[PDB]
């Protein structure tokens, strides 16, 4: 659901009416096609109308990508790794992640047996 | 249609004075437009697109 | 409960009434569907009405993701790790996390016995 960076189109309310003139309907259909089919490409570009209202000084049309301010408060990777290591510790089976070290052995007749082998003996 | 025509009709007129009678119209357009954009231009119809 | 980045929709109060006109009801239903079904996708995009009030200069509609200012004052990972190590120290069973070092032995007849084996002897 991370939605940062998606395109957004702003149009005057009268463009979205059902009885609007054919020109506005064609404009809305073209906007829909653009939204559906725009991708990063060697021909990417836009020609967009631009009009700033004299009494508000804000563009009536707009084209921009949604932005976000804050950042996630928790790092999930570290927590997941910690809990995985905790799970692996319960069975004393850390060999799965740390490999077979030379200081441990799987033989019960050898004086380097690991805890996993000792419990399998039980 | 008639409302759009009436906006133009009102915007044109200005103050006048003949002996004894004096009419001031320079303020009508401000109010008329303020009402118009609030009650008509801002009313959305149809649906957005996702 | 970390909620940074979720979509938010702002509409004039008259759109949420129960007696509103059918057009406003349809608009609200479509907004609900969008909120429920929007996901990051190759077709992600929005066409939204845009109108700036002449006397307030603020958009009456809006679409944005909630933002947060501060950051958590404490790092829970370090605290949890510290307390886990403290627990492991109580039983003198650090071998579970540090593996079987070559300087320690589990044999009671060998002159490298570890504290765990010494206590099991007791």
């Amino acid at each position: 659901r991370d939605l940062v960076g998606m395109p957004k189109i702003g149009l005057p309310p009268d463009y979205l009416d059902e009885n609007a003139e054919p020109e506005k309907k064609a404009f809305v259909q073209y906007c829909k096609t653009v939204v559906n089919d725009m991708i990063a490409n060697d021909r990417a570009g836009l020609i967009w109308p631009r009009y700033i209202d004299p009494d508000t000084k804000e563009d009536i049309f707009e084209f921009s990508l949604v932005s976000r301010q804050g950042a996630k408060a928790y790092d999930t990777g570290s927590i997941i790794d910690r809990y995985s290591k905790q799970i692996m510790m319960a069975f004393m089976s850390d060999v799965l992640a740390m490999g077979q070290s030379k200081y441990g052995s799987f033989s019960l007749a050898d004086s380097k047996t690991s805890l996993l082998a000792m419990s399998v003996d039980i | 249609k008639a409302l759009k025509y009436l906006l133009f009709q009102v915007a044109k007129m200005g103050d006048e004075k003949v002996g004894g009678v004096y009419l001031r119209n320079s303020s009508r357009f401000k109010s008329l437009k303020a009402v118009y954009d609030d009650l008509v231009k801002s009313s959305v119809s149809g649906l957005p697109y996702a």
